[PDB]
């Protein structure tokens, strides 16, 4: 049941030209994604010799660039020379301008060795790759496998259904997270899982809607310090959201049990923060609500920021509204009609680092349970700092808590580039920061309410999947895994007709494939046969015969999609008021078919009436 | 000016051509048959079908043996059958949908076939060993193919929506003569039976008798009212019939230069599709559009017979080289074959 | 349109003028002439019996 099978490679057929007809089918489109890559790699080394080297260069080149340092590169950098650039000049089979080949001798010798030396090579292998060696990749078998992977990512529509849920590990007034396995692929993953109940009597669609679309921002890129989205969907009487999980808790419980951090614990914290800040920021993204709570731990310590319900996009228009948590919103967040930018973060930023090592809000004294009380200390007050605090520490806090957003560190036209090289952080290698190297400080362990379909309309566009995000968590798991197990079942079938002879070959057809019509609805009866669309006629059969019936354009006169047990059908009328129903195997399939056979019709039934011996004479 | 003496001329020049027709009408065929013994009533039954096209035919033609016929159908199939036994000898599928008519050459060693692929294609019928190449893919033509006629196996006629005809050497495929002239998509042709003449039918509502070897329109017979879909010669070679979509038949002599008989009827409405002699060429046999092949007496014009049978529109017909029996395409997928 | 279109045109029709033709009587004579000429050996018109018709209730071919 709950592993991922592939459909037949007959989906080929289909699939092609559904991605011909939104121009996905370029060498671009296709390497830029994971298994696109990997399938095309895989392609290029084992079976076409030509360009295996080609690649094996690209690879070399890019492990070249993850390097640590100069010593590890100006190494590597002769042999990879020496041993893809060098040997092919002296058999004069290197086709590479030669303005790009001493561009890189000129820097060897000079010992200059940036991790960009090969950028032009880069460029000019992709040049090589592109069209020529990209079409017999095309015309090669790993494309079929491209567009069977392709199709079950097309179709994904995930339900409660599709994960085991664990504990719960979350709540908010709105709903709850819980943490689970996505039994598919076996992936671990937090589910948040909002009642749209809750909702509707707290008045939340906004501040819900926008904590999606919030994520589809965002989770591109790979952040190690965000916690995003590889789907969403819905139920009825949820919204869903699947999410990188993190089971260390966040760090407004931490605080308690810990107590204040010192500066060298509260510098990590500040440090991963930060990058996932810049990763916001240039997504055009304030996120405005950060502060203890809103950041979570792994099972490690690292850190990460959540729940983006209150960032909102820039991009276009700048925020003026008082939105955040009382404490933490800088002062041009808190005048109404006043406009804010990125800037906002690195102020709560200052304000939620003085309380890790201070215990309260900078703000928030006296105990104050308050708010106008907090609200004016902040915009008024200018701010008062323990000498406990070192100085570089002070240097850093007094830039973050700049009421002025011309005097703010991080405000001051280079964004977060400003605060990474404060001398808090003097001693520290982000590149390490990022690859998560250093060790972390701390390592844990009733309604009577109604709902109108004016509301599930509220919700239309909700289902979502990040497909990097897919491709990646399929490309790390079961992928290699199952295109071995694929392989061994077409390969037996192959092996074994040996009914050999196709079909559709040397002819005038347009596409074909499987789909099963539908014979006397009362028994559940749906024949699934192979079918043969030419341009005038669709042809179909079972097994060991031709095709032994049809149906022909001319008689078709309209294509509808239906549902037929909320199973979405295409239903064609007939000529003799007589009625064609079909269902095809998923979406993408569907979408084609409706196209293909619409276009065939209105064309074929245009044609006809164009010529005497074919036209009907009424 | 210099058209308008030109226009002039040909006015002047078809009224010319008007009275030495009229010249010749001192009697009526009906009147010089007037004498005959009737042929009575022609029962005719169907002693076989041929099911196998998945769709309608449009086309069909008799191999010489009086055995053997090749079938052209909505299903992008040819199929030769052995008309004694109901024997797909051959399937054969196209490299298009389209195709409209087929021929078999009369050696029985290839067919033809055709339609809005623009293409005549020449299928061989045992090669090496004795599979089914296509030999030639006869291109040249700008319209659909409409029909095709093979003088031998190295020389084949074709027909077109591009309004002409053309002559073709299989051998380098090449269009050996084009026969310009007709103002409208040509339909059916015919051969005579010596091969030096064949008539053409098209949608101007005329028919054109041309010379093989000259390449040039001999005669031109006019006065359907539309288009002509169907066409043959009359065994002796001295005259045809005509089909059209006016839903008459009608006889024309080539020596008389003119039209003899028309067959028709008040009852009738529905166009006419096909057209072929009985041996002798006293029967007429026609293919009409309601379903029915009505049998004419040639020489005198009464309705001796129907051949009801198919459901749909009578695509196609022939008689067979020795005279035993009638062959009928329908839209109903069938063939069917009566003495 | 052309002048060596309707050139061409009116060639034709000099042409197609300038043929023997000869009285419809006896044309329509000759014709049927043939007709009765061949009567004898067209079978259907003169019903020649089920042995030498290969359909009738037959089913011996090589
Ligand atoms: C980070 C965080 C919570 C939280 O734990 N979220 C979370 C997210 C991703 C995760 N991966 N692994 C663990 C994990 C945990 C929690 C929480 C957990 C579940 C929830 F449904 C809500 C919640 O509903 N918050 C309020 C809210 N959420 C969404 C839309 C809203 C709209 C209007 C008003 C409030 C809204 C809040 N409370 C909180 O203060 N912050
Ligand atoms: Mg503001």
């Amino acid at each position: 049941s709950k592993k991922i099978l592939l459909p037949e490679p007959s989906i080929r057929s289909v699939m092609q030209k559904y991605l011909e007809d939104r121009g996905e089918v370029t060498f671009e489109k296709i390497f830029s994604q994971k298994l696109g890559y990997l399938l095309f790699r895989d392609f290029c080394l084992n079976h076409l010799e030509e360009a295996r080297p080609l690649v094996e260069f690209y690879e070399e080149i890019k492990k070249y660039e993850k390097l640590e340092t100069e010593e590890e590169r100006v190494a590597r950098s002769r042999e990879i020379f020496d041993s893809y650039i060098m040997k092919e000049l002296l058999a004069c089979s290197h086709p590479f301008s030669k303005s790009a080949t001493e561009h890189v001798q000129g820097h060897l010798g000079k010992k200059q060795v940036p991790p960009d030396l090969f950028q032009p090579y880069i460029e000019e292998i992709c040049q090589n790759l592109r069209g020529d060696v990209f079409q017999k990749f095309i015309e090669s078998d790993k494309f079929t496998r491209f567009c069977q992977w392709k199709n079950v990512e097309l179709n994904i529509h995930l339900t409660m259904n599709d994960f085991s849920v664990h504990r719960i590990i979350g709540r908010g007034g709105f709903g709850e997270v819980y943490g689970c396995r996505k039994a598919d692929t076996g992936k671990m993953y937090a589910m948040k899982c909002l009642d749209k109940k809750r909702i509707k009597m707290k008045q939340g669609e906004t501040l819900a809607l926008n904590e999606r679309i919030m994520l589809s921002l965002v989770s591109t890129g790979d952040c190690p310090f965000i916690v995003c989205m590889s789907y969403a969907f819905h139920t009825p009487d949820k919204l869903s959201f699947i999410l990188d999980l993190m089971n260390g808790g966040d760090l407004h419980y931490h605080l308690s049990q810990h107590g204040v951090f010192s500066e060298a614990d509260m510098r990590f914290y500040a440090a991963e923060i930060i990058l996932g800040l810049e990763h916001m920021h240039n997504r055009f993204v304030v996120y405005r609500d950060l502060k203890p709570a809103n950041i979570l731990l792994d099972e490690h310590g690292h850190v990460r920021i959540s729940d983006l319900g209150l960032a909102c996009d820039f991009s276009k228009k700048k925020p003026h509204a008082s939105v955040g948590t009382h404490g933490y919103m800088a002062p041009e967040v808190l005048q109404k009609g006043v406009a804010y930018d990125s800037s906002a973060d690195w102020f709560s930023l200052g304000c939620m680092l003085f309380k890790l090592l201070r215990g309260h809000s900078p703000f928030r004294q006296h105990k104050t349970k308050d708010k106008h009380e907090i609200d004016r200390m902040t915009l008024t007050m200018a701010v008062e700092l323990p000498d406990s605090f070192s100085p570089e520490l002070r240097s850093l806090l007094e830039g973050l808590l700049q009421r002025d957003v011309n005097r703010r560190l991080g405000c001051l036209g280079r964004g977060a580039q400003e605060v990474k090289e404060s001398p808090f952080f003097r001693s520290l290698d982000w590149q390490m920061v990022f690859l998560q190297k250093y060790p972390p400080p701390l390592i844990p362990p009733t309604k009577g309410i109604k709902l109108l379909d004016s509301d599930q309309e509220l919700y239309r566009n909700f289902p979502l999947t990040i497909s990097e995000r897919w491709q990646q968590e399929v490309a790390e798991t079961v992928f290699d895994t199952i295109n071995a197990e694929t392989d061994r079942l077409e390969a037996r079938k192959k092996a074994k007709n040996k009914h050999e002879e196709d079909y559709a070959l040397g002819k005038d057809c347009i596409m074909h494939g499987y789909m099963s019509k539908m014979g006397n609805p009362f028994l559940t009866q749906w024949q699934r046969r192979y079918f043969y669309l030419f341009p005038n006629r669709l042809e179909w059969r079972g097994e060991g015969e031709a095709p032994q019936s049809l149906l022909t354009m001319e008689e078709i006169q309209s294509v509808e999609e239906t549902q037929i047990k909320e199973r979405k059908c295409l239903l064609l009328k007939i000529r003799g008021g007589k009625q064609f129903i079909l269902q095809c195997d998923s979406d993408p399939e569907l979408v084609q078919w409706k196209k293909e056979l619409r276009d065939a019709y209105r064309e074929a039934q245009q044609l006809v009436q164009r010529v005497p011996k074919m036209k009907n004479k009424p | 000016s210099e058209l308008d003496q030109l226009r002039q001329e040909a006015e002047q020049l078809k009224n010319q051509i008007r009275d030495a027709r009229k010249a010749c009408a001192d009697a009526t065929l009906s009147q010089i048959t007037n004498n005959i013994d009737p042929v009575g009533r022609i029962q005719m039954r169907t002693r076989r079908t041929l099911r196998g096209h998945l769709a309608k035919i449009y086309a069909m033609h008799w191999g010489t043996d009086s055995r053997l016929l090749v079938s052209a159908s909505q299903d992008g199939k040819l199929i030769i059958w052995d008309s004694y036994t109901t024997n797909k000898v051959h399937a054969i599928p196209l490299r298009s949908s389209w195709v409209m008519t087929c021929a078999y050459a009369p050696s029985g060693n290839y067919v033809a076939c055709g339609g809005l692929d623009n293409i005549c294609s020449i299928y061989n019928l045992k090669t090496r060993e004795g599979n089914v190449r296509v030999s030639r893919e006869l291109a040249g033509h700008t319209g659909y193919l409409s029909c095709c006629r093979f003088l031998d196996d190295n020389q084949i006629v074709t027909s077109s929506g591009d309004t002409t005809c053309a002559l073709w050497d299989i051998e380098t495929g090449q269009q050996t003569t084009t026969f310009t002239g007709h103002t409208g998509d040509v339909m059916s042709l015919s051969l005579a039976p010596d091969t030096r003449l064949f008539v053409s039918g098209a949608c101007d509502a005329s028919a054109k008798l041309w010379d093989v070897r000259e390449g040039m329109c001999r005669q031109t017979f006019t006065g359907h009212e539309s288009d002509i879909n169907a066409i043959c010669f009359f065994p002796n070679g001295n005259a045809f019939a005509t089909g059209s979509d006016d839903a008459t038949c009608r006889l024309f002599d080539l020596r008389a230069d003119q039209e003899l008989m028309t067959y028709s009827h008040d009852n009738i409405i529905c166009g006419i599709t096909s057209v072929s002699f009985s041996k002798s060429g006293r029967l007429l046999l026609a293919g009409y559009d309601d379903f029915n092949c009505n049998v004419w007496d040639a020489l005198k014009a009464d309705r001796a017979g129907v051949l009801a049978g198919h459901d749909n529109r009578v695509s196609c017909l022939g008689v067979t080289d020795d005279g035993m029996a009638v062959a009928t395409g329908s839209w109903d997928s069938f063939l069917k074959i009566w003495n | 349109a052309s002048i060596a279109q309707a050139r061409k045109l009116v060639e034709q029709l000099k042409m197609e003028a300038n043929i023997d033709r000869i009285k419809v009587s006896k044309a329509a004579a000759d014709l049927m002439a043939y007709c009765e000429a061949h009567a004898k050996e067209d079978p259907l018109l003169t019903p020649v019996p089920a042995s030498e018709n290969p359909f009738r209730e037959k089913k011996f071919f090589s």
